C-alpha cells in the first residue's frame, strides 16, 4: 500500500482530515 | 511545503492538519 | 476530486487518521 | 461497514476513525 499522498487524493485526504474547516484551495 | 512532506515523503495526520484553512 | 475511499485508499486512509492505534487487517 | 460507508457512501474523520483498532 501507497502511503504518500500526491494530487488528487492529497486533495481526499485535505477533504477528510480537514473538515468543515477547509483548505486551500477550493475556489 | 505540503507536496514534501506528504508527496514526495509520507505524512502524519497532524503534519497533514498543519495544512488545512 | 473523488471523495470515495476504496481498496488500498481506504487503507492509507487509516493508516492516516488510525496512527498509532493501527487498525485491521495489518497481519 | 467501512466500505459502505466510506466507498460506496463518502465518510467523514469522525466516521473513519470508528473503524480504527
Amino acid at each position: 500500500v501507497n502511503q504518500h499522498l500526491c494530487g488528487s487524493h492529497l486533495v481526499e485526504a485535505l477533504y477528510l482530515v480537514c473538515g468543515e474547516r477547509g483548505f486551500f484551495y477550493t475556489p | 511545503g505540503i507536496v514534501e512532506q506528504c508527496c514526495t515523503s509520507i505524512c502524519s495526520l497532524y503534519q497533514l492538519e498543519n495544512y488545512c484553512n
